[PDB]
């Protein structure tokens, strides 16, 4: 490719000289050690390029080498259980050669080289091809990974390579026109992979808190945003639906993380185990960590890498979930690489072009019919961490037109240890109309009309706060007194959950459909009682009462006879009562 | 016929580049580019001057280089073909065909920025459209010829607001005495900024209810390029005036959002590099936005109608 | 050996000299004139035809016709050692004591390499400063950054000389026993005066802890770019000591602010754009790249932690400077004016106080069991005496229960007691006994975040024990 | 009522004036971005263009 | 060109009776009337157009509707003079440029209106002059200077627009013809900030 | 140069109430006393030259009004020394620099004032001295730069005006001459915003 020399160096920016023939947002290898860095200006017979690294040492006349490709990611197997930084590069095989630092230059490839495959062709000499189908099976953990086509790629079949154990880097499949198709390929980030046809969701993204999948519930490929002030509790949320979503693949993506942060999930993640097999936690997941230290080209560009990890996962037919942490650290990234150009920044600093980003990330997500006839689908979930808490701020704004889920945290609960703190109020979820029929055939026929009893048992006891600011709760009357008891029975009982208890951290459908027939049962009961005419002191001394607040923490195959007991035992002490 | 190119490029440089020897292309002109990978772009002559030609590309400018590149021109003018048989079809906002039917053949090619009408050749508009809301159609109702804009929120229902107008909307010739005979309506639907979802609910509520084979859509996703962002609502425009003042249509065009208009707005006019204007707005916002306000209306001597509902979201 | 004469402009704080295009980008010279002085300079733009350089002080002596420049070194570097302890420097390395100058085991960039994540453990002990506010329930973890916010009045350098003099580790209540750990302290201050200048030095030499230090002083008037080089010294020095010596060392940056007034001086010097209200654009990177050096590595004994120490211009916490050290580290101290000007020393306000690693370096088998459920009660009790103070103004004393009587007394003994210790040096032992003193004012029973056994052993104990020395 | 008086007049007037400052400080800071950048251009016009 | 400048003493009534009794305006005098968008304007400018005692009116729409000057071009001959009995647009002039047209005429419409309005006070006449916006001109004269590279002042205007509207609003009042007749020229100008 | 520097320990006695009770200066150290226009900077000032136990004063009018120089020149004379008994004109050094004086003169007359401080430092006495406005300084640094080209700072000013302000207000100080006597300067310096 063009190789030319360096001109003139000014910090981060490098003018080279006689690079004639290179082109726009390639990536050029800069000086003797071989830093990275991508042309962003082409001048008569010079380019501009801009140093990822420290140019420190750096001296005038040093060859400056271009790639002649823009930023892509190798697609391939052997991507899974790995640790990749924005721009991924394998942390674990770096630190193996270099130690507890990360020094400028060094060089290393994101798929291993070395490692044998078993390789099983599903095509035969003879057949035609396009982009999308498979060539072969390759088995990886406990995944069949496929082998794909590029998408760009088409021709017919001329040799193909048998049976047996190869690497990544061996032509299995050689077209007629002299074209070799290998276990991997390369595909620009800020290219979206195309498909065939984008459907409708229809399935819910099951996610074991009681109340994200049963009030403000998101499909399977749809999008969902979290914000909220510090210390909400974005970031535990985010590693419990890491933990316990029932997606085939996670992918997490950290930028801008604190070090001792990163290293908390980074610790604890290779000691948890798979919920649906039973075997290790990260054999389905890829982590791409980003500490603020790293170079903020790498910052930029990591939630584009991840999608596109997405995309290629979703290709072969499973349902892969991807979750950004902290996307507000992302637009900071997003700021200063703006300021670094002299970009005239709009309202609050920020370029012009975030929300043009920002829907650029969002709209990948969907459910879609793969170019190989299969189905896949992604879902992408955000968190936010808007400055000052309020909700005005630019980034929180744009992300907010375009998802169909709002997760908004409160302070206020935060304050009190109500966990998770989702104001219910301010909360909106699109997706229940479409779930509505599935629902009616999974759990039960009648889960619609249980939540929006529940819904509207919620909403009645807060058209009575500014009843109990004035008097106290025991000044009001019966039959207003038991909306409020059974509100906070509600709100202390079905709504809590606790992130770190062995058996509270996960929660079925199924359970909470018995914990909300539950609570709805005692309700008509109590309504009866009070029809009949008895004091409310009486109702609140029932020992009932305690067996609906340890169903939170009665165990998944115990629940089923704790609630047949429950059921009856509601009525055989109602029964016994005035 | 024959294409001149120029491989005359000297600079290039976020959204603009340089061609040298250009001194036949027109300002304003459209041009596309090609690059060695055989690729094709869009563009616009945003200044022409004796030692170069300055032209903005539509989308971004990955893989182009001072060799390989070239540029043609395609048209003087920016034109759309129309004809009669658009009813019933969906466009992409820039004259592409979304539906997998097969293309259109246009009768005339029309200019999109239009021209200013004369104020002696318009007549005041005198005659009600019925939209079946009550509120609107007692208190606020819409007359034949006039824009009238819905102020909305972020939470708020516009959407099914838009789709309910788009369904009901008629107009009834019995209550005028001027016979009962039919006048031909027509629906022009504009979307720009709309997620993949509103894309389907959209789609869906036209073609339920059959009111599809009388309306033509522009759809505007949020992933598609900035430049058919601005180019939508000028295309409706053009084909709403054609079809009612060379057709007798009383046609209705809806916008569905201006506010993601006048985001796009403000990351195009970051390459002219001017002074900026309120709260970050381009200082020619003004007329920008009367240049598509103001294609509304009634023509003495005719028999046709544009009618305008914009809709925005109030930050 | 090599000199250039090209000199070709002169202007402020820049020369420019031609035929240089040998010297290597951010290379150090020294610019020699006439009259036989010699200044020092860095280089910030090399080009085919001339080569920009930045000089340290004044130019008043240059000249067009007899200036010449010489090459020193093409990175800086520092030369660092054992027994640079209980010595003072320049923030260039210059010693500033009298003494000899050291003989360097190793020389290192001053520039730093970003540590590998997979490389890095979570952080599970915790550090004694001395101070029952900070010790008991905002507790520094080794390997934490703990920055802390003060004002334009408040005495932030008593309190950072405080913790310097009076931090330690405490090995017996970690584990079994363990062993002996060597234990040091780097201070850096950044455009600090004369006054505070003898402050630091009459404190750090008068209690023998001048032993296991080592200072880096900058002085208010001395050049902006040894302002900028000053606190990455002291991080090499104690990434060295730390992870080459098996020392727990602990950091203090003085002021931060003033460093970042001499970033933006800086930029605005070379020439470039600024971003949010006249501050660098890049400010977050380079302040992420001195914060994010300290914590501790897996495989190693060694550790660092930060107390970075910096001041709100006007009080406002939605300033760049305050809100971006918030992104990066792991919680804040914040000083109050209303107790600086009730008379209580330190003024540390425990209501938006928060320490994020508290829970780690805290519970059974390193410091006593019940540290989380007492700090827990002391924060919701003195959340309630607050309000009810502010109550008594309008309604009275004796238009309250008696119980809101109890909270008020509570957190008049809580500020009176507690938060002012003076110039004390109080235990972890000590904080948690007066803590459990403080707590039995309130009935028993009252304490609805602790558990019975830990109230059954250790409710009881009357408040006027410590009346021996209050 | 001066509880509701206070919630429903004085405190979203006070909210409103402080959103007006903020945005014309940002106006401010904007138009004098502008005026470093065109008078870098006119810096970068004589020294590195002239003869 | 004029011999004298008068003292203003008779009232210019507008049939008004808010501004006509509590904010009167002279015969000689200038006017603003600035408000957002919908606050009546429009209304106001129209009322003065139709019933005031001027002898000629002179309408300059700059950079308004276009539907606002069809009102005005077919109601208008219809109504009567309240002076002289005749058609109302036998003593109208009317200057339209609007929104969608080129926005480097604006200025021009504006000198054009206020020459033609001192053309008809030399020969003894007594001429109401309404300017239906100046904010357009003002965005006229920022987009020229804009183009001119030029440093703006305050919000992107050009430090010379004071200096262009103390020019325009002195051309009004009541003088001495060189004639040797009275004449005089009243403005009045709506802003829209 | 000096021999060595000193901790302050003796208070500088101003005869103002709140300053030498509420906020105390050192004998060594330094004050800012910034406010707008009318609030009492100059009066305070003056009051610190006629009623302070120093035993030189030097006032440094930098930009300012020529009337108070007048005022000073004037009523000084008549005036008592505290310590001594004599005229108090006897004690007190003059810089005076107008607002219609020259620009480029403005940063002169400090550095001026400040070294006839320092030299009657090194006599063993203590000096007081008294700057009418920096903020004069700072707008003549802002004015000069105009015509070099040079790109400014938050506020137009050129970036290395820390610096200057730096480096003025650490002269100051209780120090032991190169004689072996002891002499300090206090600095007490107003700011116009
Ligand atoms: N005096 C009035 N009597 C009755 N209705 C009035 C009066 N003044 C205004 N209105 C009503 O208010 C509307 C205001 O329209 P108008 O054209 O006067 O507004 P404007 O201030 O010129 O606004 P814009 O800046 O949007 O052009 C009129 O169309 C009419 O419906
Ligand atoms: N201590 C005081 N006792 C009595 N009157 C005072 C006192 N201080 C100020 N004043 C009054 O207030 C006026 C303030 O004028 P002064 O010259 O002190 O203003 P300044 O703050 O120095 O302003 P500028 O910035 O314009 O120079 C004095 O002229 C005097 O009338
Ligand atoms: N579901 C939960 N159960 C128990 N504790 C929680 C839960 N959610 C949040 N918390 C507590 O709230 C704190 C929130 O901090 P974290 O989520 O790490 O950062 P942030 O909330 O600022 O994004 C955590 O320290 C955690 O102890
Ligand atoms: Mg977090
Ligand atoms: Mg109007
Ligand atoms: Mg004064």
């Amino acid at each position: 490719m063009i190789q030319g020399v360096i001109q003139k160096i000014a910090g981060p920016a490098v003018i080279a000289k006689g690079m004639l023939g290179a082109r726009m947002y390639d990536i050029c290898k800069v000086g003797e050690e071989g830093l990275v860095g991508e042309i962003i200006r082409l001048d008569g017979d010079t380019a501009f390029v801009q140093v990822y690294e420290d140019t420190s040492g750096l001296k005038v006349g040093e060859p400056v080498v271009s790639t002649g490709l823009p930023l892509a990611v190798e697609l391939g197997p052997g991507m899974l259980n790995g640790i990749y930084d924005g721009i991924q590069r394998p942390l674990e095989r770096i630190r193996e050669k270099t130690g507890i630092y990360i020094t400028r230059g060094v060089v290393v490839h994101a798929l291993d080289r070395e490692k044998k495959w078993a390789w099983t062709p599903m095509v035969k000499p003879g057949d035609e091809v396009r982009g999308g189908m498979v060539l072969g099976t390759v088995p990886e953990f406990g995944f069949t990974h496929k082998i794909l086509v590029p998408p760009d790629v088409r021709g017919r079949v001329k040799e193909v390579k048998p049976a047996g154990e190869y690497t990544v880097e061996e032509p299995v499949v050689v077209l007629e026109d002299g074209t070799e198709l290998k276990m991997y390929h390369t595909w620009p980030v800020r290219r979206a992979r195309p498909v065939q046809r984008k459907l409708d969701p229809n399935t819910p993204f099951l996610t074991g808190m009681r109340i994200l999948d049963v009030l403000f519930p998101v499909a399977m490929g749809g999008t969902a945003a979290i914000p909220g002030p510090f210390g909400s509790g974005k970031t535990v949320t985010q590693q419990s639906l890491a933990k316990w979503s029932n997606a085939d693949v996670v992918v997490y993506v950290g930028c801008g993380e604190r070090g001792n942060e990163m290293t908390d999930v980074l610790v604890e993640f290779p000691e948890l185990t798979d919920p649906k097999t039973g075997g290790p936690l990260m054999h389905r997941t890829v982590l791409i960590a980003n500490t603020s230290n790293m170079p903020v080209a790498a910052r930029e560009a990591s939630i584009y890498v991840g999608v596109t990890i997405a995309e290629y996962f979703r290709d072969q037919g499973f349902s892969v979930a991807l979750m950004a942490d902290s996307t507000s650290r992302w637009a900071e990234a997003l700021r200063e690489i703006s300021s670094r150009l002299e970009e005239m920044p709009a309202e609050e600093g920020y370029p012009p072009y975030l929300a043009a980003r920002l829907a650029a990330f969002y709209e990948r997500a969907g459910k879609v019919i793969t170019l190989g006839g299969e189905e896949g689908a992604v879902t992408i979930v955000g968190a936010v961490s808007p400055p000052g808490g309020d909700m005005s701020e630019p980034v929180t704004q744009s992300t907010l037109r375009i998802v169909g889920a709002f997760w908004r945290l409160d302070a206020s609960l935060a304050f009190r240890r109500h966990f998770p703190a989702i104001n219910w109020n301010g909360s909106y979820s699109l997706f229940t109309s479409a779930l509505d029929p599935w629902y009616r055939e999974n759990v039960a026929e009648d889960y619609p009309e249980l939540r929006d009893a529940i819904s509207e048992l919620l909403q009645r006891e807060a058209g009575l706060q500014e009843i109990v600011q004035l008097v106290g709760p025991d000044a009001l009357q019966d039959a207003e007194r038991l909306v409020i008891e059974v509100g906070r029975i509600i709100r202390e009982d079905f709504l809590q959950q606790n992130a770190y208890h062995e058996v509270d951290a996960y929660c079925s459908m199924k359970k909470a459909y018995g914990i909300m027939k539950m609570i709805l049962a005692f309700y008509k009961e109590a309504e009866a009682a009070i029809k009949r005419g008895v004091s409310i002191d009486e109702i609140l001394q029932l020992p009932v009462l305690e067996r609906i607040g340890r169903a939170r923490y009665v165990s998944e195959e115990e629940f089923p006879a704790y609630f047949e007991e429950a059921m009856k035992e509601i009525q055989g002490a109602f029964k016994a009562l005035a | 016929l024959l294409k001149k190119e120029y491989t005359g490029i000297t600079y290039i440089s976020g959204p603009l580049l340089f061609v040298e020897n250009a001194k036949d292309l027109a300002y304003g002109a459209i041009v596309d580019i090609k690059d060695g990978t055989g690729r094709v772009r869009g563009g616009q002559v945003i200044e022409v001057s004796e030692e170069y030609a300055v032209i903005q590309v539509f989308e971004e400018t990955t893989g182009l280089d001072l060799a390989t590149t070239s540029v043609s021109l395609v048209e003087d003018v920016a034109r759309l073909g129309v004809s009669k048989e658009m009813l019933g079809r969906r466009f992409n906002g820039i004259g592409k065909p979304i539906d997998g039917l097969p293309p259109i053949t246009p009768e005339k090619r029309l200019p999109i920025t239009g021209l200013p009408l004369n104020p002696v050749a318009r007549r005041k508009p005198e005659q009600f459209i019925q939209t079946g809301i009550s509120t609107i159609d007692v208190m606020n109702t819409l007359v034949r010829g006039q824009k009238l804009p819905i102020f909305s929120g972020s939470g708020l229902p516009a959407n099914e607001i838009a789709a309910q107008i788009a369904r009901q909307a008629t107009v009834r010739p019995d209550l005028s005495g001027e016979g009962e005979k039919e006048e031909p309506f027509a629906v022009v639907f504009a979307a720009m900024g709309i997620t993949q979802r509103e894309l389907s609910y959209f789609i869906q509520e036209f073609e339920r209810t059959g009111a599809l084979s009388r309306s033509v859509l522009f759809l505007n996703k949020a992933d598609d390029p900035t430049i058919e962002r601005i180019l939508t609502p000028r295309m409706a425009l053009t084909v709403a005036e054609y079809l009612a003042f060379e057709h007798d249509y009383h046609v209705l065009v809806i916008l569905t959002d201006m506010t993601n208009y006048c985001e796009a707005l403000r990351e195009i006019g970051a390459a002219r590099e001017e002074i900026p204007g309120r709260r970050g707005y381009p200082g020619y916002m003004y007329t920008d936005l009367a240049t598509i306000y103001e294609r509304a209306g009634v023509v003495e001597g005719k028999k046709g109608s544009v009618t305008q509902i914009p809709i925005l979201s109030m930050p | 050996k090599k000199e250039y004469t090209g000199i070709t402009y002169i202007s402020g704080p820049l020369l420019f000299v031609e035929n240089a295009k040998d010297l290597a980008y951010g290379a150090i010279v020294d610019i020699k004139d006439g009259t036989g002085r010699v200044r020092g300079g860095q280089v910030i733009e090399v080009s085919e035809e001339y080569a920009v350089i930045q000089v340290f002080e004044e130019t008043t002596g240059l000249d067009l016709a007899t200036t010449s420049v010489s090459l020193v070194e093409d990175v800086a570097r520092l030369g660092v050692s054992k027994e640079m302890l209980g010595r003072r420097f320049n923030g260039i390395g210059k010693p500033i004591d009298g003494l000899p100058p050291i003989t360097p085991e190793k020389r290192l960039p001053i520039t730093g390499l970003p540590l590998n994540p997979v490389a890095r453990r979570k952080p599970e002990q915790f550090i004694q400063t001395g101070i029952s506010t900070i010790d008991v329930m905002n507790t520094l973890v080794r390997g934490q950054k703990l920055p802390i916010f003060s004002g334009s009045g408040l005495p932030a350098n008593e309190i950072a000389a405080q913790i310097a003099r009076q931090a330690t580790v405490r090995p017996d209540l970690s584990g079994e026993g363990e062993k002996e750990e060597p234990f040091a302290v780097v201070f850096a201050a950044m455009g600090i005066t004369q006054r505070e200048l003898s402050y630091f030095i009459q404190e750090f030499e008068r209690t023998g802890a001048l032993s296991r230090s080592v200072l880096f002083l900058n002085k208010a008037d001395d050049p902006t770019i040894e302002r900028i080089l000053t606190p990455r010294m002291a991080l090499t020095v104690a990434e060295y000591l730390a992870f080459e010596h098996d020392y727990h060392v602990l950091v203090i940056l003085t002021d931060m602010t003033n460093y970042c007034e001499a970033l933006r001086e800086i930029g605005a010097a070379r020439e470039e754009i600024p971003g949010r209200r006249g501050y660098p654009g890049y400010m977050y990177t380079d302040l992420a790249t001195i914060y994010e050096r300290a914590g501790v590595v897996e495989g190693k004994k060694g550790s660092v932690t930060q107390i970075p120490i910096l001041s709100m211009p006007d009080d406002d916490r939605t300033h760049p400077i305050p809100d971006l050290t918030g992104y990066i580290t792991e919680g804040q101290i914040q000083l109050s004016r209303e107790l600086h000007r009730k008379g209580i020393y330190p003024p540390i306000d425990p209501l938006p106080s928060l320490s994020r690693l508290m829970n780690n370096g805290v519970g059974k088998g390193k410091t006593r069991e019940d540290h989380k459920q007492v700090s827990d009660q002391l924060y919701s009790a003195y959340a309630n005496g607050v309000d009810i103070r502010k109550l008594v103004a309008i309604i009275g004393e004796d238009a309250l229960t008696e119980n809101d009587r109890r909270y008020l007394q509570f957190a008049d003994a809580f500020e009176r007691f507690f938060i002012n210790q003076g110039q004390q040096n109080r235990s972890i032992e000590e904080s948690l006994q007066i803590a459990w003193a403080l707590l039995s004012m309130l009935p028993q029973g009252e304490l609805k975040r602790i558990s019975k056994d830990h109230i059954g052993k250790y409710y009881g104990q009357k408040l006027e024990e410590i009346w021996g020395a209050p | 009522r001066r509880v509701n008086a206070l919630e429903q007049v004085v405190i979203p007037g006070i909210r409103a004036q402080i959103r007006f400052i903020q945005q014309v400080l940002e106006q401010r800071e904007r138009e004098d971005t502008f005026r470093l950048k065109r008078i870098k251009g006119k810096i970068e016009a004589r020294e590195a263009e002239e003869e």
